């Protein structure tokens, strides 16, 4: 589907990786690298879907 | 009524006692009077107060749960977090429903307990002297001025010096 000049797509995916565990990236090519990672945690934390305006 | 005071033989409430819950009314030689018993109204109130402090307390904070409105048709993952949700709210609102009735027959009946349990005191109290009219009202068969109102509310009525002329009043012919 077209969408803002492109015909094409991306799949994204997600990994957790341990203490002691090692990412291990093979590719022969279109891959859309990871310039990083994000701290991951638990906790009181949520995500909620409101137009309600923040006061 | 369970204790059959309240609405019962008892006629009507006193829209005019606004000094307490539970409360005495008399007509003497000194002319009329009314006065509240703040034990049996401190009673009630604090046995209400203390379920209903027992009620009205909070939970534990709830932070990230599951979706509960889905914007897209996913079929069998979303018809469990449905009925999952679902399943859950018609029981909380059961046990709501439910704590409520039985709570408030429960405050029904002991405030009928309280009014009994009053009366019972002053017909204990009064042994001999005065008769139950069954209104909730109490002949007396001797002089009782207002001093000796008084005693009777807030328990310090001595019968024994009444007694004598109590007797002779109430066993006459007519
Ligand atoms: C497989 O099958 C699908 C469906 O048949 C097909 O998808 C089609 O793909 C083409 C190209 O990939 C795409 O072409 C146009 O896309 C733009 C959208 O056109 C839509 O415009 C409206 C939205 O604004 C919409 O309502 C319409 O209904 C219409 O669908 C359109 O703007 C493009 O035109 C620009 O780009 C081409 C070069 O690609 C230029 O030649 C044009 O002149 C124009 O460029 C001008 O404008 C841009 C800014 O917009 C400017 O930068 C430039 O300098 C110049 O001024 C495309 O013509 C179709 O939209 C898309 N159709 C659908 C339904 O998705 C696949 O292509 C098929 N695969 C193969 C291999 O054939
Ligand atoms: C996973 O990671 C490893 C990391 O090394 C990676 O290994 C590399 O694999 C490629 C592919 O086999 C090797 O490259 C080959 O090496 C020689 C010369 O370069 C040739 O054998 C191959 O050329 C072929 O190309 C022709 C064109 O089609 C073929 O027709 C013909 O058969 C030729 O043989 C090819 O270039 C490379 O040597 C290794 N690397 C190392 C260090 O050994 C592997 O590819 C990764 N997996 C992927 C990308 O899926
Ligand atoms: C009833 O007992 C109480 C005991 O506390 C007495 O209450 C007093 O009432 C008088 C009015 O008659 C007030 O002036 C006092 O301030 C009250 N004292 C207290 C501590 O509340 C009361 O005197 C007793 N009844 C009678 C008829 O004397």
């Amino acid at each position: 589907p077209w969408v803002r000049g492109v015909s094409s797509i991306i799949s994204i995916y997600w990994t957790i990786v341990k203490p002691g565990d090692i990412l291990l990236i093979n590719s022969t090519g279109n891959l859309i690298a990871p310039r990083g990672y994000f701290k991951i945690q638990s906790g009181k934390s949520s995500i909620m879907r409101s137009d309600a305006h923040i006061d | 009524g369970i204790f059959g005071a309240i609405a019962g033989f008892i006629e009507n409430g006193w829209e005019g006692m606004v000094d307490g819950w539970y409360g005495f009314r008399h007509q003497n030689s000194e002319g009329t009077g009314q006065a509240a018993d703040l034990k049996s109204t401190q009673a009630a109130i604090n046995q209400i107060t203390g379920k209903l402090n027992r009620v009205i307390k909070k939970t534990n904070e709830k932070f990230h749960q599951i979706e509960k409105e889905f914007s897209e048709v996913e079929g069998r993952i979303q018809d469990l977090e449905k009925y999952v949700e679902d399943t859950k709210i018609d029981l909380w609102s059961y046990n709501a429903e439910l704590l409520v009735a039985l709570e408030n027959q429960h405050t029904i009946d002991l405030t009928d307990s309280e009014m009994s349990k009053l009366f019972e005191r002053t017909r204990r109290q009064l042994r001999e002297n005065a008769e139950d009219m069954g209104n909730g009202c109490f002949k007396i068969y001797h002089k009782c001025d207002n001093a000796c109102i008084g005693s009777i509310r807030n328990g310090t009525y001595d019968h024994d010096i009444y007694r004598n002329e109590a007797l002779n009043n109430r066993f006459q012919i007519k």
